Parts: structure tokens; C-alpha cells; sequence
């Protein structure tokens, strides 16, 4: 019983019109509110990680042993909640990108001499680099690490880092469950999935970039670890024959391609070493024919 | 540095390539010798031991010369990449300066 | 066979002598001999070869068909080799049969040599006479073979052994590569044909249950056509239909009468196998190395299945060209080859073929990347199986050979052990109870090496084990032991293939024959010196995707282009002919320029339509939908992987596809901008709003393209098109003033209330 | 055969391994040389660009906004800037074949020397082209394209028939500016060109 058409409020022309009216101040406020809602989702995810802390720690070191991997999985609780909440984060971040991209195009047209200086200054330390990024994101420039997300997620240092690491594990091992969902079907009309799981590419990347900046870890390494475990878990269902569990197997495989395309920390070469492109190629063929 | 690139382009890569073509001609004679020496000698056991020795030596040499030349090529490409990175930065500043000037006239 | 298959007519290139009154008559004949003599020598050597090959083959058939020798052991591997001999005669005979060029070139030489009176020996005269006779006669190699076999008493019994082995191998999947698979069927066929004659009858041999015609009939019906040589196919049932006694026995055969389901299975197997393979990609255990051995063989078998599928479809199509009745779009005027290739495939068939080709080539890459791991694991597994079998498994039958008085069985079992056993101590254990005759209270630790046996070792072991299971030596052995030898003999069948992994991989993925067309070219009798690209299989398959813009297939298109690599490598290494490489290269040169054009054209058009759709007012879209005039949203496509190709490997070149596409896309961007500004210049001032919208769509187009391509900045592009780079006021500014001066000022009426 | 001595096989096969390392040294040199030659070619361009970038910096710093006059002669007397429009085609001409493959080709069998009979022909055609003619593919494709073009051109006509001043000096600069785009406008065996013409008929 929706009373509005979402496309008439969220497309390129509309987001550009919004940016004209709100400007950098307004769009920055809009984002801060978007980030607040991600903070709340993140806080809830950490709760689910702590609830599964034992199983998740073992899964992280038992990645090479499949018999106990499938056995540990059955001991996990609230997997559906983890996926649902990461999708919501991804959905909110997808909206922010639309907003930011529109703001960027409006400013480049209104204040080109300032935008020029900002683009140069961004393209050429770890605490000082955040000040460059906040000024950049204010002009709608895409940043590798999202400053507003870093701020919102900053609200025991060794304990926090573990939970972050184990969240990645939680998500990676959960991805194959999406293949049982009829709504996980990839659609060429969408260039994504009916249940928004394509937005997970953005959630996984940006959440990892933010959390492992706050905990001064290595984003590249943690995502590499994530991809290895994600690929491994998804390859396992490739031999499966059950019509329920494998219904949208090929559409879920496509997430790995999206994750790597979205992430500046991940390369196609690295993807090739753990998930051969011929599987993704065949998957794309299946959904497009 | 421009000097590092000059060394690689004019001396080290041509030198490494020369060592590789030499390896091609030398190992052809080494192979000939090992084959003929065995056929020509009554002391077959000693001849084989000599072939074995030349094989190991050859494998070690080829691997080394390739490793050295590859490392030099990678260094050359890394330098050329950073050259373009600095040049883009320099061109961009000129472009901004021209933009500013054209606006001032306007 | 290569010499014959690649023999194009020299005489067609020779200026003919129209009458005895031609000024250059003598010089032509002189030059004719200079060109054709070296070629005639090859024909002489061929005449001599087949003669000696038939004599030798038949001499060996005679030897094995001796009265008591008939009751003796013959190696399976050797029977197969004799099978390949009869196929060789079929190959050479059919290539000779179709090659008028060869006959006509000899006659052209023969005519020239005589009209010059060159000094020839009485030896040379009769030599020349024999060749004329040889080339004049159809089925000459088959006829010679038939006369020289039927003069040998019991020859059909040996052939029946060869046939029965092929049937057995085919039934129990004792083959790896598609060529091996097809060879069995070709030996069955020509084997039966040779057995059905004046002296022997295959329907009587079937009545004695010596051979099984029903099984052969079943195989020939399931697979009716296979390659014989190059584009020259063989319809297997032809051997049946033209056999001596076919007409009286027509009722016995069902093989004499005349893809969606295929693809479902292939796609499933691809999913299932590659998923596992990817997971497997200080020392390992026997089980782990064995698993990698299993995967190596499984993947080779799968690749072979897929390649056999493609080539068998193609092979069938070549002997069954379409017509107007079966294909409404195919004229009766269309020549045979075009009816055999171009018109003989629906859109769905062409897509399905590119899929399988891509699945083959893709898996070939993954198998190749795993070569080093496979080589090691195969060598470990083969060594372990051979040593465990020789050192340990053969103890019990050896004990029972000495415990009883069975000297013959003992001598072979010992010879096997002598040949291969790599004892850990260095010497055979003499304190062994089984070696003496009594049972065990005894344990041997067998070593683990990553090296297989030599080919001679494997041949000797296999052949010697075979002789045991072939009063025969079999009846003097126990129950479980006979099964143990059979077990190892069956499993060791693939060892050579697996040890030679790299070469076996290529032979399982060989699609090089799709391009070659010498047989069909010969059949055009000088009308064609080649066939145009629309008849060429690699291009038919490739262009279909470019033309249909099929999104699901756009990531497969480079795989059908890669077929040119297969053919060019085959022409340089197996055919060894420059002219064939020259032609492939010229075809690629043409087709690739078209590939770049059609791909760049559709990519630009795709991203322009996307830009136009993205900026189209959403409310208007829905209003049009309600009015029953839906502005149809463009279909999505998959161009990105093509846009990311920086090094396409084609005919030894490294092609930067990205750079080439950009060249055209950049030109298209500039042309769009020129058109937008030119459109303004042809219209009044009010049209400037339309211009602004169109400029904005061009900006969006550039942005979409810039995600994958490096283009000049949009402002730079625009300033150039606007002629505002080396000039202070652009075309838009100048047209505005032009319209103000000529239209706005003189023709407009201001309304102060509405502004 | 199989009667050879074991140690003899070992030594011969080890000698062939050293030969493989010889050819691998040659193969390696060729690979590194092809890569070096491209990067070396880039160096000349990089150096030549760097100097252009540096002398532009100088020319740009010396720009004076107060001084710069705008000339209408930039429109009428001087050509518009054009960026490079060069496109790569015909990428598989023989001259692009890399030395390694060119060497393998040179050891393959050449066609019979049929061009020695060229001077004795009535048609002035080359003797070898009756044996092998690589240019056949293009010649026939060009011909097909030309015929298909005419067939569609005379199908559009088949369906069409069976159906139905001294006030401002800038004005002169624009007036002459139009003439230098209408008259100065338009002042081929190329695949792209041929494909364009075939498509261009399906619109006009
Ligand atoms: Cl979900
Ligand atoms: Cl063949
Ligand atoms: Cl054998
Ligand atoms: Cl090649
Ligand atoms: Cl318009």
C-alpha cells in the first residue's frame, strides 16, 4: 500500500535536484543521519558475533578442514539476521552513493575551480589523511575510506578488533544460505537481485574499510581473508544437487564478482586464484538468457 | 630517478639479454659435449656424473639470469609508472592554470 | 595423408597450350617439368609406400594366421595397431579418391616430359607407367588390400579379433581422446567391410557368435558420422551398406535408416567438476595424491566428451547439408559447403556451440595451470600402484607358482618383478617365505617415489600380465588373483596418457579442424580457390554473437575467435604448410577488423541508450505506460570483460582490445557532439534548450564510458566540437548572436506580464 | 626400439634437458626483448612529453590577462584545433608477425614455385594466385558488401515507389565562418569505411 513511486524520488535527476536545494551542508546532514542508522545496525551485528564468538573463532582457524567446517556451521545462530542487517547497511550505503554522486555532479558544475583544487588535493599518514577525505566527501568525491562512516562507528582495543575480524567470518560463511532464497535471483532488468543482496558488495567493503581503520589493522588483508573464505564456502555448494539449496546458487556466485569490482582492495587476479572466472561467466549466461 | 632508468635501459637490460643469448649458444655446446663425451668414453660412470653436474649447473644458471633480468624489467616498469604519475600531476596544474587565466580574461 | 590432403592443383596455375602453333609452347612445357618433377617424386614415393605397407601388413596377418599360431596369445596394444593400419589404408584411399588434382598434375607433367623428349631409363618408363595406372584407378588401395588378404586362409579370424577388441574398448570406455574414440568405430566399420567378401561372410560369423553385429549396429546408430581426415568425414553405415552381402541382409541393420537436453547436462557437469577442481587449487598422503590423479583423469574425460560433442555435431552437418525443404531461408542455388556450414545451424545451435567451445577452452586453462601439481601426483600414484602390485600383490600368486610345479607362470611373474621392482634396500628380499613356498607368520615397506615407469617398463609389464589372463595360463591361477591382475591391467590402461598429461590435455581439446576445408574445395573443381568468410565456422560462430548482440553470449565471443589459434598452430606444426597459415592470417586480418568495428559500434550505442534512459523523466515514463505507449527500457548487456582485455593472444600477437575500442568510441563521442552543435546551427534560438538536454546526455554517455575507457576530458571534447580551443567564442555563442540579429530582434514580441 | 642401454638413455635424455635449457634461454631472451622494445619506445615518448610539459609551464606562467587581446581572425583565418583521429587497423599483416613465429613459418613447406610461369600467361595474372590467394577473403567480402548495398538501395526505392549586415563586424566573421564549413567540408578499401557505407544506406 505504497502511496509513492520510489524512482520519482531517488533517480539521477531527483538526487541532483535535492543536491541543488540542500547543497554541501544539507547533503552532509543527510549522510550523517544515514550513518546513524548504520551505527545502530552495526551495534546489533556485534551482539550476534559475541553470541557466536566460540564457533566463529574455531571456523577462522579451521578454514581448510571441510568436515568440521560444515559441523561448526550448524552450531551458528541467527544467520538470517546477519545477512538481513548487512543488506540493510548496504541499502543505506547504496542510497548515500546516489546522493554523493548527484552532489558531485552539481558541484562540478557550480563550483568547478574549487572542485578542481579538491580533486587534485585528494589524488596526491592515517589521521591527517582523514581531513583530506572529509573535505573530499563534502564535495561528493568517492573515498576509499568513508570518513562519516568512520566517525559514526567510533561511537578494550584488542577485543573490538577480534569482533570485527569475526564479523567478516560470520558474513563469509553465511553467503551460501542466500542461494536457497527465491528472491536472490539476479535480474538483468535490475543489474542486481530482487532482495537487494547486490548491495552487500558495498556493505562488506565499506564496513571493513571503516572498522579496520578505527582498529588500525590491514583492510587489504582482512578482505583477502574474507574473499578466501567466501569463495571456499560458495565453491562447496557447487557439488550440491538439492533443488532448494542451489536454486539461486549462480546468482549468489555473482556477489563475489560484485564484491571485487566494488572493492579497491581486491583484484580480479586474486579472485581468479580462489574462484575461477568460468563459473561467473556461466552464471552470467544463466541469468541473462 | 632518471639515472636508474638510464642504467637499466642502456646497460643492465642489454647486458642481461646478452647473458641470455650467450646461455643459449653455450648450453648447446655443453649439451653436445655431454652427449659426445659419454659415447666417446670407456669410463661411462664418470661421463654420466659429468653430465649430471653440467645439468644442475645449467639449471641454476638459467634460473639466475632470468630472475635477474625479470627483476630489472619490473624495476623499469615501476619507474615509468611513477614518471607518468608525476607528469599527470604536473599537467593537471598547468591545465588548472590555463583555466584560471581564461576565466580572468572573461 | 598430409601430402595428399594439402595437394592443391599446380596444373590450374599453368598457362595451357591451346594448339601446336603457340610461340611459347616449348618454354611452358620446360617450366612445367621444373615445377612438377619434385612433386611427382612424392607421388612415386607414395605409390611405393602403400605397396610396401599392404605387403607388410598382409605378411603380418599371414604370420598370425598360421594353423597353430592361431591358438596363441596376441597383445591388445598390437591388435589396436593393426586396426590403425586398416584405417590408414582407408584414409589414404579416400584422400587419393577425392584428389583429381594429384592425377591431373601427374598427367600435366607426363604430357610435358614427352613433348620435350627427356632422356629416361627403361626403368623410368615402366615406373612412369605404373604411376599413371595407380592414379587412374579408383579404390586401388582398398582393392589391393582385399586381394592380398583373401588369398590368406583364415584372415577374417584375425580381423574379427581386431573388431571384437574395438567393440570391447568402445563399450567399456577404453579410450581417452575423441580421436581414439572415433578410431574404434572406423576400425569396426572398415574391419567388417574387409571381412565381408568372396571367401568370408560376416553374417555367418555372427551366427557362430564370433562377432556381434547387433552391438556395432547400435554404436553406428548412436554415432553415425566421424572425421576421417580433415574436413573429409566418414558415414560409418556406408561400410555396412556397400559390403558384399548387404542387400540380402538389410533387415539386420537399424543404423542404415534416417541439443537442448545436451546443454543442460554439459552445464551441470561443468558446474560440478570445476567447483571441486577449484578447491584443490612436508609431503602428502597416498590418498591425497590419488585424489589429484582421479581429478586429472576425470577432467580429461570431461574435456574429451565436450570436444567430441562439438566435432560430432559439425561432422554430421558436413555430410547432411540442408536444403529449402528443411530450411526455408536456404536457396537451392546455395553451394554444398554453405549448405553444410552457414545454413546448417539455427541461432540456438550457434550459441550452444560457442558455450561448449568456451567451456572446453576455459577448463583447458584451469587444467593447464594445475599441470605441475598433477604431474607430481600422477607420478606418485602410478609408482605406488606399480610397486605395491609388483612387490606385494604378486607374492601370493608367486608363492602358489612355486608351491606347485608351474614353471611357465613363475618365469613371467619373476620377469615382471625383475623389470620394475624398486626395492627399498636395493635388493630383492631372499628371506621371503612366499618366494620359498610357505605362508606368512611378513611385511615389506614399499618406497614412495614421484617418478613413473618408463614406457618400455610399462609395455613389458602390461603385455606380460595380459598373457597370464588371456591349457591356458589363466586356468592355472586362483580366483582372487585373476581379479587382481585384471584390476591392475584395467587401471594401468590410462597411465601413459596421464604421465604425458600436457600432450593429452591438448588432444582432448582439439578443435583445429573446424576451419579446414580442402576436401570441399577439391569438390568445387577449380571454381573456388577458397571459401568466403560467411562459410567459415570460426566466423559464423563469432559474427552471430556480434550481430545479435546476445548479452548472455558476449563473454564467450573471444573463445570462438580463439579457434583461429588452434587451426593456425595445426597448419604450422601438423600440416606444415605455409599457404594454410597465409590464408588463416588473412582471414583473421579481415574478420578482426570487422570484430572491432561491430563491437565498438554496439558498445557506444549501448551506453548512449543507457544515458538517454537514465535521464528520461520517470513520471513521463509511467504516464506513457498508462496511455498504452510504454517507452521500452533497453536490455542490459555484458560488455565489461571485453572492455578489460589488454592482451588478446591471437596468432602470436598481443592485441590491446581496450585501446582499439577506445579509438572508435572516442570518435563516436566527437561525432555525437558535432551533430548536437550542428543541429542547433540549423534551428532558431528556442532550440537551445533541446541542445542543452542533448549535451547533458552526451556528458552522461562520456561518464558511463569513462568507467572502463580512458577518453579526453568531456570539456576538452566539447570545446573542440564547439571550435572554442583556438578561438575565443565557440559555435554556440556565435549562432546565438546570429539568431538574435536575424530572428529574435526582428520577429519577437515581449509580454511584460508573463515575462 | 626398446633394446637401448638404460644409462645410455639417461645420459641422452639429460643432454636433451640441457638443450631445453638452451632453447629456454633463447625463448626467455625473445620475451624480454619484445617487452624491452615497447618500454624503450615509451621512454622516447615520456622524455619528449616531459620536455613539452616543462616548456608549457614556462609559456603558461607568462600569460597576462590584462594584456591578452581577443581576435576574430582566430575564427576566419586560422583552422580549428583537431585532436588526433588515428585508428589502428589491419593488425595481422605479415610485418606484425613476431620473429619466433616467423622462424617457425620459414621452416614450413613453401608452395610450388608457380610464379616462374607468370611471364607465360595470357591474362597478366600471377601464377601462384591460382594455387593460393590470401587476398580472396577481402576481395569477395568487399564485392559482397557492394552488391548488398545496391540491393538494399534499390529496395528502399521499390517500397517508396509502390506507396506514394554592415552594422556588426562579427556577423561577417560568422557568415564567412559558415562558408568555411559548408564548402570547406569535403576537401577506399578500408574495412571500417566499407562497413559504414553498407550501414549508412539503411538510414538514408
Ligand atoms: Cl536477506
Ligand atoms: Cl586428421
Ligand atoms: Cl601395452
Ligand atoms: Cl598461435
Ligand atoms: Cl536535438
Amino acid at each position: 500500500e505504497l502511496t509513492f513511486n520510489a524512482e520519482e524520488y531517488s533517480d539521477i535527476s531527483e538526487m541532483r535536484s535535492l543536491s541543488e536545494l540542500l547543497g554541501p551542508y544539507g547533503m552532509k546532514f543527510l549522510s550523517e543521519s544515514l550513518m546513524w542508522h548504520i551505527s545502530s545496525q552495526v551495534a546489533e551485528l556485534k551482539k550476534l558475533v559475541v553470541e557466536n564468538v566460540d564457533v566463529l573463532t574455531q571456523m577462522r582457524t579451521s578454514f581448510d578442514k571441510p568436515d568440521q567446517m560444515a559441523a561448526l556451521f550448524k552450531r551458528l545462530s541467527s544467520v538470517d539476521s546477519v545477512l538481513k542487517r548487512m543488506t540493510i547497511i548496504g541499502v543505506i550505503l547504496s542510497f548515500r552513493s546516489l546522493a554523493q554522486e548527484a552532489l558531485r555532479d552539481v558541484l562540478s558544475y557550480h563550483i568547478p575551480f574549487l572542485v578542481s583544487s579538491i580533486e587534485d588535493f585528494k589524488d596526491h599518514d592515517m589521521k591527517v589523511a582523514m581531513n583530506v577525505y572529509e573535505l573530499s566527501s563534502a564535495a561528493g568525491l568517492p573515498c576509499e575510506i568513508d570518513p562519516a562512516l568512520v566517525v559514526a562507528l567510533s561511537s578494550s582495543p584488542e577485543e573490538e578488533y577480534k569482533i570485527a575480524c569475526l564479523l567478516m567470518v560470520f558474513v563469509a560463511v553465511s553467503l551460501p544460505t542466500l542461494a536457497s532464497n527465491v528472491m536472490s535471483q539476479y535480474s538483468p532488468a535490475i543489474e542486481g537481485h530482487c532482495n537487494n543482496i547486490h548491495c552487500l558488495a558495498k556493505a562488506i567493503n565499506q564496513i571493513a574499510a571503516a572498522l579496520f581503520t578505527i582498529h588500525k589493522g590491514s583492510i587489504e588483508d582482512r578482505l583477502k581473508e574474507f574473499l578466501a573464505l567466501a569463495s571456499s564456502s560458495l565453491l562447496k555448494i557447487g557439488q550440491e544437487t538439492d533443488k532448494t539449496t542451489t536454486r539461486n546458487r549462480e546468482s549468489v556466485y555473482l556477489l563475489l564478482d560484485m564484491i571485487v569490482q566494488e572493492s579497491p582492495f581486491l583484484t580480479m587476479d586474486l579472485l581468479e586464484s580462489c574462484f575461477p572466472y568460468v563459473l561467473l561467466r556461466n552464471a552470467y549466461h544463466a541469468v541473462y538468457k | 630517478a632518471m639515472a636508474e632508468l638510464q642504467m637499466l635501459l642502456e646497460e643492465e637490460i642489454p647486458g642481461g639479454r646478452r647473458a641470455l643469448f650467450d646461455s643459449y649458444t653455450n648450453l648447446e655446446r655443453v649439451a653436445d659435449y655431454c652427449e659426445n663425451n659419454y659415447i666417446q668414453s670407456a669410463d661411462k660412470q664418470r661421463a654420466l656424473e659429468e653430465t649430471k653436474a653440467y645439468t644442475t649447473q645449467s639449471l641454476a644458471s638459467v634460473a639466475y639470469l632470468i630472475n635477474t633480468l625479470a627483476n630489472n624489467v619490473l624495476q623499469m616498469l615501476d619507474i615509468q609508472a611513477s614518471q607518468l604519475r608525476r607528469m599527470e600531476s604536473s599537467i593537471n596544474h598547468i591545465s588548472q592554470t590555463v583555466d584560471i587565466h581564461k576565466e580572468k580574461v572573461a | 595423408a598430409v601430402m595428399l590432403y594439402t595437394w592443391r592443383s599446380c596444373s590450374r596455375a599453368i598457362p595451357q597450350v591451346k594448339c601446336n602453333e603457340q610461340p611459347n609452347r616449348v618454354e611452358i612445357y620446360e617450366k612445367t617439368v621444373e615445377v612438377l618433377e619434385p612433386e611427382v617424386t612424392k607421388l612415386m614415393n607414395f605409390m611405393y609406400f602403400q605397396r610396401n605397407a599392404i605387403e607388410r601388413f598382409c605378411g603380418e596377418v599371414r604370420r598370425l594366421c598360421h594353423a597353430e599360431r592361431r591358438k596363441d596369445f596376441v597383445s591388445e596394444a598390437y591388435l589396436i595397431t593393426l586396426g590403425k593400419f586398416i584405417n590408414m589404408f582407408a584414409v589414404l584411399d579416400e584422400l587419393k579418391n577425392m584428389k583429381c588434382s594429384v592425377k591431373n598434375d601427374h598427367s600435366a607433367y607426363k604430357r610435358a616430359a614427352q613433348f620435350l623428349r627427356k632422356m629416361a631409363d627403361p626403368q623410368s618408363i615402366q615406373e612412369s607407367q605404373n604411376l599413371s595406372m595407380f592414379l587412374a584407378n579408383h579404390n586401388k588401395i582398398t582393392q589391393s588390400l582385399q586381394q592380398q588378404l583373401e588369398v590368406i586362409s583364415g584372415y577374417e579370424e584375425l580381423l574379427a579379433d581386431i573388431v571384437n577388441l574395438c567393440v570391447d574398448y568402445y563399450e567399456n570406455r577404453m579410450y581417452l581422446t575423441p580421436s581414439e574414440k572415433h578410431m574404434l568405430l572406423k576400425v569396426m566399420g572398415f574391419g567388417l567391410y574387409l571381412m565381408d567378401g568372396s571367401v568370408s561372410n560376416i553374417y555367418k560369423l555372427d551366427a557362430k557368435k564370433r562377432i556381434n553385429l547387433s552391438k556395432i549396429d547400435k554404436y553406428f546408430k548412436q554415432l553415425q558420422v566421424v572425421p576421417l581426415f580433415g574436413d573429409m568425414q566418414i558415414e560409418l553405415a556406408r561400410y555396412i551398406k556397400t559390403s558384399a552381402h548387404y542387400e540380402e541382409n538389410k533387415s539386420r541393420w537399424t543404423c542404415t535408416s534416417s541439443i537442448c537436453e545436451q546443454m543442460i547436462q554439459i552445464r551441470e557437469d561443468h558446474m560440478r567438476f570445476i567447483s571441486e577442481l577449484a578447491r584443490y587449487s612436508a609431503q602428502k598422503t597416498d590418498a591425497e595424491y590419488r585424489k589429484l590423479f582421479d581429478l586429472a583423469l576425470q577432467g580429461l574425460q570431461l574435456l574429451s566428451q565436450w570436444s567430441a560433442h562439438v566435432m560430432e555435431v559439425y561432422s554430421w552437418k558436413l555430410v547432411h547439408p540442408t536444403d529449402k525443404y528443411s530450411n526455408k531461408d536456404c536457396p537451392d542455388s546455395a553451394e554444398e559447403y554453405e549448405r553444410a556450414t552457414r545454413y546448417n545451424y539455427t541461432s540456438e545451435e550457434k550459441f550452444a556451440l560457442v558455450e561448449v567451445i568456451a567451456m572446453i577452452k576455459g577448463l583447458q586453462v584451469l587444467m593447464g595451470r594445475m599441470e605441475s601439481v598433477f604431474n607430481h601426483a600422477i607420478r606418485h600414484t602410478v609408482y605406488a600402484a606399480l610397486q605395491d602390485f609388483s612387490q606385494v600383490t604378486l607374492r601370493e600368486p608367486l608363492r602358489q607358482a612355486i608351491k606347485k610345479k608351474k614353471n611357465v607362470i613363475q618365469s613371467v611373474l619373476q620377469a615382471i618383478r625383475k623389470t620394475v621392482c624398486d626395492w627399498e634396500t636395493g635388493h630383492e628380499p631372499f628371506n621371503d617365505p612366499a618366494l620359498r613356498g610357505e605362508k606368512d607368520p611378513f611385511d615389506i615397506k614399499v618406497p614412495r617415489r614421484a617418478v613413473g615407469p618408463s614406457s618400455t617398463q610399462l609395455y613389458m609389464v602390461r603385455t606380460m600380465l595380459e598373457s597370464l589372463i588371456a591349457k591356458t595360463l589363466r586356468s592355472s591361477l586362483e580366483g582372487p588373483t585373476i581379479l587382481d591382475i585384471e584390476k591392475f591391467h584395467r587401471e594401468s590402461f590410462f597411465y601413459t596418457h596421464l604421465i604425458n598429461f600436457s600432450e593429452t590435455l591438448q588432444q582432448c581439446c582439439d578443435l583445429s579442424q573446424l576451419w579446414f576445408r580442402e576436401f570441399f574445395l577439391e569438390l568445387t573443381m577449380g571454381r573456388r580457390i577458397q571459401f568466403p568468410i560467411e562459410m567459415s565456422m570460426p566466423w559464423i560462430l563469432t559474427d552471430h554473437i556480434l550481430e545479435t548482440k546476445e548479452a548472455s553470449m558476449m563473454e564467450y565471443v573471444l573463445y570462438s575467435l580463439d579457434l583461429y589459434n588452434d587451426s593456425a598452430h595445426y597448419a604450422l606444426t601438423r600440416f606444415n604448410k605455409q599457404f594454410l597459415y597465409d590464408e588463416i592470417e588473412a582471414e583473421v586480418n579481415l574478420c578482426f577488423d570487422q570484430f572491432v568495428y561491430k563491437l565498438a559500434d554496439q558498445i557506444f550505442a549501448y551506453y548512449k541508450v543507457m544515458a538517454g534512459s537514465l535521464l528520461l523523466d520517470k513520471r513521463l515514463r509511467s504516464e506513457c505506460k498508462n496511455q498504452g505507449a510504454t517507452i521500452h527500457l533497453p536490455p542490459s548487456n555484458r560488455y565489461e570483460t571485453l572492455l578489460k582485455q589488454r592482451h588478446v593472444q591471437l596468432l602470436g600477437r598481443s592485441i590491446d582490445l581496450n585501446r582499439l575500442i577506445t579509438q572508435r568510441v572516442s570518435a563516436a563521442m566527437y561525432k555525437s557532439l558535432e551533430l548536437a552543435i550542428g543541429r542547433f546551427e540549423s534551428e532558431d534560438l528556442t532550440s537551445i534548450v533541446e541542445l542543452d538536454g542533448l549535451l547533458e546526455i552526451n556528458r552522461m554517455t562520456h561518464k558511463l564510458l569513462s568507467r572502463y575507457l580512458t577518453l579526453d576530458g568531456f570539456d576538452a571534447m566539447f570545446r573542440e566540437a564547439n571550435h572554442n580551443v583556438s578561438a575565443p567564442y565557440g559555435r554556440i555563442t556565435l549562432h546565438v548572436f546570429w539568431e538574435l540579429n536575424y530572428d529574435f530582434l526582428p520577429n519577437y514580441c515581449y509580454n511584460g506580464s508573463t515575462n | 626400439g626398446i633394446k637401448n642401454e638404460l644409462e645410455c638413455v639417461t645420459n641422452i635424455s639429460l643432454a636433451n634437458i640441457i638443450r631445453q635449457l638452451s632453447s629456454l634461454s633463447k625463448y626467455a631472451e625473445d620475451i624480454f626483448g619484445e617487452l624491452f622494445n615497447e618500454a624503450h619506445s615509451f621512454s622516447f615518448r615520456v622524455n619528449s612529453l616531459q620536455e613539452r610539459v616543462d616548456r608549457l609551464s614556462v609559456s603558461v606562467t607568462q600569460l597576462d590577462p590584462k594584456e591578452e587581446e581577443l581576435s576574430l581572425q582566430d575564427i576566419t583565418m586560422r583552422k580549428a584545433f583537431r585532436s588526433s583521429t588515428i585508428q589502428d587497423q589491419q593488425l595481422f599483416d605479415r610485418k606484425t608477425l613476431p620473429i619466433p613465429l616467423q622462424e617457425t613459418y620459414d621452416v614450413c613447406e613453401q608452395p610450388p614455385p608457380l610464379n616462374i610461369l607468370t611471364p607465360y600467361r595470357d591474362d597478366g595474372k600471377e601464377g601462384l594466385k591460382f594455387y593460393t590467394n590470401p587476398s580472396y577473403f577481402f576481395d569477395l567480402w568487399k564485392e559482397k558488401m557492394l552488391q548488398d548495398t545496391e540491393d538494399k538501395r534499390k529496395e528502399k526505392r521499390k517500397q517508396k515507389q509502390k506507396n506514394l549586415d554592415a552594422r556588426s563586424v562579427l556577423l561577417e566573421a560568422i557568415r564567412k565562418g559558415i562558408q568555411l564549413r559548408k564548402v570547406e567540408e569535403q576537401r577506399e578499401n578500408d574495412v571500417a569505411t566499407i562497413l559504414s557505407r553498407r550501414i549508412a544506406v539503411e538510414y538514408s
